[PDB]
């Protein structure tokens, strides 16, 4: 239960450490991306239409 | 037809556009699977009454259509309504199907005018010995049980029932305010047994009236009144000795204190309502003996604080005619009923009332009773020798009197298989006249023990040996 | 494998949009935001700010609706955007959630992953009603010989822990916790127990040290401990005995049976004491508003034994009450003696006067009275309970009973030997025949030679006599339920034999 | 008291009541459009140095800012009843709230005619050809013989996403997507 | 606001027809709760003075407001309502 | 972010925002003010007006002046560069010594530890104090209650316990002086310095100090237990090393909160208490607390109002302490110093499995003792002593040597009783107590056990006053 327990904790580190810094970098990567940013503004406008459809 | 604009805890504000129903009117509230009956209270100005919650008022939105019904809340009422148990509003949570009756009467109506008003008091004779002798029930009037478990309450209520249906061929009434659900059921099973109401067949006596502790504190407020307008029906309609039980008046009392609070009221001394005083009245003053019958009150009683000056119980007397404590001394002393011969008061124990007669005997027994009370504490410091030969027949005379005060009871012939006894209020008194007299003092002790009239003591005398 | 599971996560997770009911911030302070807007809002009904913080809309007045914070309000500005959930507050229920500490909405706190709740169940349903109830006759053992002999608690029964602060109330719910691990581990499914622990207003270093002792105890594996600390805010503390009386209702529905201890129920009343007046409405007694006996009469009525047409099953309920210098006149401890059946009271003056637990045999009772007991337990707790009632009866002439009379003497040296059987340790609890065994041995007249001050160590050694060498007359006694006459000649071969041979 | 007419609003507040009347009594007589116009010209009458002062001082009687009031909305040709509801708050002392007064009615108004705006808020606008098409699906989203107003902001918190409160809805999909990664962070 | 400066009084008052109803010498009521009727009117109504409800209870005007008058109900207030018309007795109230 | 203020009433300042409204519980600075005026946001009004507290006088404020916002709550120079320094609430450095050059700042308002952080292990700290390590024994890393009334030896009490643990603490050290006298804490900055513990010439202080007094309005009152408990948590949290956190006095956090209510708008609560009394203290306490990170040794001095236990402010602190000491004026009346409660004091550690047996049936029998002399007392009253039992009597001669066995000298207090202080070790006074209840000692005067440490002192005591 000793190496399960080292185990287990590193790797509840290691996923701590990943998500970190993912959060820390998708948010300045996407305020920099604005080819993604032209796009994001039509990801939904389909997406809204298809929920007026389903309003009406 | 009103819409919801405020749902403030228990408090909910409707406001109409066509008429504005006016105070204790019950509003229905609409698109609720279960009904949720709204009481105006207040006209809070700009076509806006706000009103009082009988359940709760969770999944309410702002601007839910509430429908006037026209009329203070009408409960189901007529001779069907024995044997069933009815909430609030008059809906049967029984589970036995729909209370089907003729009529329907509203739960707030005015007292009986003056004219109406009886004009002499009168004994209501229940069978039991220690109550007819000593704290006799007034017709008409408020009786304060004091004690609670332990004691034999429950058993006292039923054999109340019981000698009222028996004796006057009236019917009984039993408004639970505020009583706690696990007593309800054991209650109901137990009134079931001792066949007070019978599921099978329509000769129950008792219509149950029950207002739950979980219930909003205005369903407990208007439960003690569903209740008196049930009693009203047999009162008015039938002319009947009703019997009303409200278990217990302190609760409703409590009940009308958080409802005043919860519409802003500055409450009054000891955090009670400002209203107390009429709103006990206006309860109260529906129990009284018209010229078509009479309803006759016996309300428990819980004293907060064991301080008999606080003002729930203190207003709870001001309307109280008689009082009858159950002491669990006597219990344990194997006397039941456990009615404290002493402690018990009735305030027509006069002789302009009950006669020159029962008014001598019952001072009699009393005085022998407290003479006992002294000798048994000189017999508790000194010694049975020291006392005189007068001493010694006045202690026999007085335990023979308080093993007299217990009477077997219909309603627990099934339990102890010992048959009940309606003693007749002048057998009580020509018996408890002769033992005073001191005619049987050679019977034993024992001879007096759970039995009805004297003639069944002596019987039992002869029994022994 | 981290990265490959995180992955799979975040792909199996849909970003959907859909519409919404919102409302902006009128005003937030103290935890309480007015919300303009939000027109079909539910009354008790979950909202969730733009923060991310939920809440719950109380009052649904004209102009505003108020709602209390989950959270610290800093994170609440004003004209901040208020979606609506569309439904009323309601946790996650079922067997997953035993052996989990959870937070007063079920979100787990234990970081044990998430709860495998398969149901959802909402936190203010009616309790039942007076047809699907029925008597309570099955014993709850919580293996304190006081409780169990003089104040038994019945399956489906509101008993009340009440007593002053550092009396022992959290040690009587933990071992009455500790001690349904004889049956749950056993095989009679109709007695296991599933206790819930609800904390409120207590701090996460005691829920803590109590999540420990149940964990060394092994009975958190059948144990829910909701947890609201004094770090939360109010609306939590104030929900929390409702999650954990939805939680302890799956099981009562469901034919099992459940124990819920509400600890500190004073803490919660506090806590909407405090909802209320920030939310302006009027106050009564103790600044308490008026609907403040309607939040545990409601709550408390929920504990119930079913009858056998609804399945069977039960919801025992254990509320704490810390009076303030033993004054049970107080708003609360009042309300709280009305709604429950029963109390267990303890004094600090029997704590250090030797009596642990400070249980007062005197004021608590037990209104189900003995038809919560096996008969065996019953037939020695009668005449345990008058032989006491007559002690303190003539407790007062103990100081000078050399000089009494012999009848006087005789019931002080009984009394004192019954007292001292009473006492009982900590996270010590006993089994229902260990415990009838002991009181067998004393009101029969067993220890009236011995002296008074060697009864707990008689009663540790008889203890371990009777399960060493005669595990069987225990197992007979605890399988028949009852003492029989048998079994009464057996005992008192037993019991001479052993106070024959303890010098 | 005779029933009086409910605005579909129906805001509260010392001016709602005013407001709330004035909708009432003017939806009878049907004078709705010609108080809208004189309440939207009577706030600029009631803004000169001369009308703003001797209005809010405190120690001019109220009788003389009465008259000061009768005799300005007299020569002001208003001669229905938007004249009484002036007196009225004169009367009243309520004549500092008559801006929200008149900003309460101008509301109720545009919602009988109007629709709550449909306010986005992603980023500096696009093109015109994304802001006609929004706009087309808005009035599909509307689609009840009636026409909204339109409110473009621009946020740079919000990321590649928009937010739309098309009248009481308020979808989302903006940056809140991001914050919706804690699933992955949690579990 | 006040008592008087509900949405009724305020469309009685824009709307011009504050002519026909006798302001000077009846009232409607206003609020009516907690025993205590708030009258909007009765201009000529005196302290103490017993006025007479439309149900047919009388009442003692105690509060004179500026903009309504406080009436205390010598009986059960439900069968009082808002909008009931209050006349006067023109008489401090007096006993047979 | 600039405002403007628009209602000076009292403590309670009203800024009015039109831009950027700060969020609740951030610091405010007003401009124009000759010193450092703070505001800290409350509420939020609407109509963009927040209502702020003051955490200075707001006497010369004029309805319009500017307000600027910090962005933040309010933020304390903290790190190891404010070890012997004082400290104002706001951070500001009030000994006269210069700016507290740091590296760090943080807010004092923040997240309580979670509860997966909590740490359940715990033992035994011996103070030296009979009365304490007996019946209420201290825990390493635990929570310290300290109740008491006006003048029963709170104050004294602390003080002993900074010598005695301070000096030997291998950790750090704040003490935190809330809501008291100015007059204390020169007294207490003059002893720390000519003790050592305070060193002014170089950089090898211990002890932090946290200053709002009386004197300061109850919004800075309300504020130094956080600005205090801060400095605890950067001291426990960046660095590793245990922690000890002295408050003297913890209620005027509570009493400065109750000032503020009623201008802030609430609704009085009980005994006119803010309604948010609870929600508060636990806010506060449940952040000094031991984590994984580090440990926080809290000894909180709890003024008790009227000696009424009973009343909210010190009832509410009960459930946040591990270890209560409850000091009571009929005790220290007849003369017994510290006046700890020996029927009154609890501590969670005070069992067999954790001090051992013997220590738990000493402490378990002197309770016991003790409660049989409070019986005995009233028949005393009445019957008189000299017509008691013989068996009683030695009771009650054995529960007045406990009593007098309890006081204790102390280091602090020489300059009232004059005697030398002691500090007794715990195997001592277990021994002393067992041999008393022995009634080893029966033949020793009980004034011989009146002001002594260790048991040899008081048998030394009677021989000496039997030589004379
Ligand atoms: N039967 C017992 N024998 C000995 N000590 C006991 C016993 N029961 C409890 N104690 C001790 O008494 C103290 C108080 O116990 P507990 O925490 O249960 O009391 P409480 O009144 O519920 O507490 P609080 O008011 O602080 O929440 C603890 O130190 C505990 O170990
Ligand atoms: N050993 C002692 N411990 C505590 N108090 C003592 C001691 N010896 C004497 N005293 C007296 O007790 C008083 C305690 O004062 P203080 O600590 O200021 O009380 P508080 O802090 O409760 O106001 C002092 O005035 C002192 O004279
Ligand atoms: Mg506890
Ligand atoms: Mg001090």
């Amino acid at each position: 239960d000793y190496h399960i327990s080292v185990q287990n904790m590193m790797r509840q580190k290691e996923q701590e450490h990943m998500i970190r810094w993912v959060e820390k970098h998708v948010v300045q990567s996407i305020s920099a991306q604005q080819e993604k940013e032209t796009i994001a503004k039509c990801i939904a406008d389909l997406k809204l239409l298809a929920k007026k459809a389903q309003a009406q | 037809t009103g819409r919801i604009v405020a749902v403030i805890g228990a408090v909910v504000d409707v406001q109409f556009d066509e008429g504005l129903p006016p105070i204790l009117n019950a509003l229905e509230v609409q698109g609720r699977e279960t009904r949720l009956v709204l009481e105006v209270a207040q006209h809070l100005g700009e076509s806006t009454v706000r009103t009082i919650a009988m359940d709760g008022t969770e999944g309410l939105v702002r601007g839910q259509k509430v429908l006037d019904s026209g009329a203070p809340i009408k409960i189901p009422v007529g001779p069907e309504t024995l044997g069933r148990i009815m909430n609030v509003i008059g809906e049967p949570i029984d589970e036995r199907g729909p209370i089907k009756t003729k009529q329907f009467a509203a739960i707030h109506a005015e007292a009986p005018e003056f004219m109406e008003m009886s004009v002499e008091q009168e004994i209501l004779v229940t069978g039991i010995k220690v109550v007819d002798l000593l704290a006799p029930y007034a017709k008409g009037g408020k009786i304060g049980l004091f004690g609670g478990a332990g004691v034999g309450k429950t058993v006292l209520i039923m054999e109340l029932i019981n000698n009222v249906a028996k004796a006057h061929g009236g019917y009984s009434v039993f408004a639970g305010v505020g009583e706690r659900t696990r007593e309800g059921n054991d209650l109901y099973h137990e009134m079931i047994e001792s066949g007070v109401i019978n599921l099978k067949d329509a000769t129950s006596k008792v219509a149950l009236v029950y207002g739950q502790m979980n219930e909003p504190p205005g369903a407990r407020a208007r439960v003690a009144l569903t209740g008196l307008t049930v009693a009203e029906y047999f009162r008015d309609q039938e002319g009947q000795d009703v019997l009303l039980f409200i278990d217990n008046i302190f609760r409703f009392t409590q009940a009308g204190s958080e409802v005043s609070a919860l519409l802003g009221r500055i409450p009054s001394a000891v955090g009670y309502q400002p209203t107390l005083a009429t709103d006990m009245g206006t309860m109260q003053e529906r129990i009284t003996t018209t010229k078509k019958g009479s309803i006759t009150s016996v309300q428990a009683i819980y004293v907060p604080a064991d301080d008999l000056t606080d003002p729930a119980p203190a207003t709870t007397f001001a309307h109280l005619d008689a009082t009858t404590v159950l002491s669990r001394a006597i219990a344990e002393l194997g006397i039941y009923p456990a009615v404290d011969p002493l402690d018990s008061t009735s305030r027509i124990m006069d002789p302009n009332i009950v006669g020159s007669e029962h008014y001598d005997v019952a001072r009699g027994v009393q005085k022998i009773l407290q003479d006992y009370k002294s000798l048994q504490d000189i017999i508790a410091i000194l010694g049975m020798d020291e006392l005189s030969e007068e001493d010694k027949l006045t202690v026999s005379r007085a335990r023979k009197i308080q093993r007299f005060l217990s009477q077997p009871f219909q309603v627990a012939e099934v339990f102890t298989g010992h048959l009940g006894k309606l003693v007749p209020l002048k057998e009580t008194i020509k018996g408890f006249q002769q033992i005073l007299a001191g005619e049987y003092d050679h019977l034993p002790e024992q001879a007096f023990y759970m039995v009805g009239p004297i003639e069944e003591a002596v019987a039992k005398a002869d029994k022994l040996a | 494998e981290v990265s490959s599971i995180l992955e799979e996560r975040i792909l199996g997770a849909d970003t959907s949009v859909d519409l919404e009911e919102t409302g902006r911030v009128l005003s937030i302070g103290d935890g309480i935001a007015r919300v303009h807007g939000l027109r079909n809002v539910q009354a008790e009904e979950m909202v969730e700010f733009s923060s991310g913080l939920k809440g719950m809309s109380l009052n649904l007045e004209p102009d505003n609706v108020g709602v209390v914070v989950f959270g610290n309000d800093k994170l609440i500005k004003e004209g901040d955007i208020v979606k609506r959930t569309g439904a009323i507050v309601d946790v996650p229920v079922g067997e997953e959630l035993l052996g989990r500490v959870v937070d007063a909405l079920g979100n787990a706190i234990d970081g044990k992953g998430p709860i495998g709740s398969k149901t959802r169940r909402r936190v203010g349903l009616k309790a039942p009603g007076i047809i699907p109830r029925i008597s309570v006759r099955e014993p709850m053992q919580t293996g304190i010989k006081a409780v169990d002999s003089l104040v038994p608690i019945g399956r489906g029964q509101r008993e009340l822990i009440i007593g002053d602060r550092q009396t022992g109330k959290t040690s009587i719910a933990i071992d009455t916790i500790i001690n349904q691990k004889r049956f749950n581990d056993g095989t009679d499914e109709k007695k296991k127990l599933y206790c819930i622990y609800v904390a409120i207003g207590q701090k996460r270093s005691t829920v803590a040290q109590l999540v420990k002792r149940l964990t060394d105890a092994d009975a958190m594996k059948y144990t829910i401990v909701v947890s609201a600390t004094a770090s939360d805010a109010a609306p939590l503390q104030y929900l929390a005995p409702y999650s954990g009386c939805s939680m302890g209702e799956y099981f009562r529905d469901n034919g099992k049976h459940a124990l819920i201890i509400y600890d500190d129920l004073s803490k919660q009343a506090v806590a909407y004491r405090q909802m209320s007046l920030l939310l302006r409405r009027p106050p009564g007694r103790e600044a308490y508003p008026g609907d403040v006996f309607y939040l545990h009469s409601r709550l408390l009525e929920r504990a119930a034994k079913m009858n056998d047409a609804f399945g069977g099953g039960s919801l025992t309920a254990l509320p704490v009450i810390e009076t303030q210098a033993g004054d049970v006149s107080a708003y609360i401890p009042t309300n709280v003696i009305s709604i429950t059946d029963g109390q267990i009271f303890l004094e600090t003056e029997l704590f250090y006067k030797g009596i642990r637990p400070a249980i007062n045999v005197g004021l608590s009772v037990s209104r189900v009275g003995s038809a919560a007991q096996t008969r065996a337990m019953k037939q020695v707790a009668g005449t345990m309970k008058l032989e006491l009632a007559q002690y303190r009866e003539v407790a007062a002439f103990a100081q000078f009973g050399s000089d009494l009379d012999a009848a006087t003497q005789q019931l002080l040296s009984r009394g004192v030997r019954l007292t001292e059987l009473l006492k009982q340790g900590q996270y010590a609890p006993m089994a229902i025949e260990e415990q009838v065994a002991v009181i067998y041995a004393g009101v029969r007249g067993y220890l009236d030679k011995l002296e008074p001050s060697k009864i707990t160590k008689f009663e540790n050694a008889f203890l371990s006599h009777v399960i060493s060498q005669h595990q069987a007359l225990l197992g007979k006694i605890r399988a028949d339920g009852k003492i029989s006459e048998e079994t009464d000649a057996k005992l008192k071969e037993i019991v001479t034999n052993f106070l024959a041979g303890f010098e | 008291f005779a029933k009086l007419v409910r605005p579909p609003v129906q805001i509260y507040g010392i001016e709602g009541r005013y407001a709330t009347a004035l909708y009432s009594a003017a939806s009878k007589q049907n004078k709705l459009e010609q108080v809208e116009k004189e309440l939207l010209r009577v706030a600029q009458i009631l803004k000169e140095p001369k009308v703003a002062a001797s209005i809010m001082n405190p120690y001019v009687k109220r009788s003389i800012k009465v008259k000061s009031l009768s005799d300005m909305t007299a020569k002001e040709k208003f001669s229905p009843l938007t004249s009484n509801l002036i007196n009225l708050l004169a009367e009243n002392g309520r004549l500092s709230s008559t801006p929200g007064v008149i900003s309460a009615f101008s509301t109720m108004m545009s919602v009988h005619r109007g629709e709550v705006p449909c306010s986005v808020t992603t980023a500096s606008p696009l093109d015109e050809a994304t802001l006609t098409e929004l706009k087309t699906v808005l009035k599909s989203f509307l689609s009840k013989g009636q026409i909204l107003k339109l409110e473009v902001k621009v946020d740079p918190s919000i990321m590649g996403g928009m937010i739309v409160r098309i009248g009481e809805k308020y979808v989302d999909m903006s940056a809140k997507t991001k914050i919706q990664k804690l699933s992955r962070a949690m579990r | 606001t006040t008592t008087a400066e509900v949405s009724s009084i305020l469309e009685e008052r824009i709307l011009g027809a504050d002519t026909s109803v006798d302001l000077e010498e009846t009232g409607r009521v206003l609020s009516i709760g907690d025993g205590i009727a708030r009258v909007h009117g009765l201009r000529n109504v005196q302290a103490e003075e017993m006025v007479e409800f439309s149900s047919g209870l009388k009442g003692m005007s105690l509060n004179l407001e500026p903009d309504n008058v406080g009436v205390v109900v010598f009986g059960n207030d439900k069968l009082i309502k808002e909008g009931d018309i209050v006349k006067r007795t023109g008489a401090i109230v007096d006993v047979p």
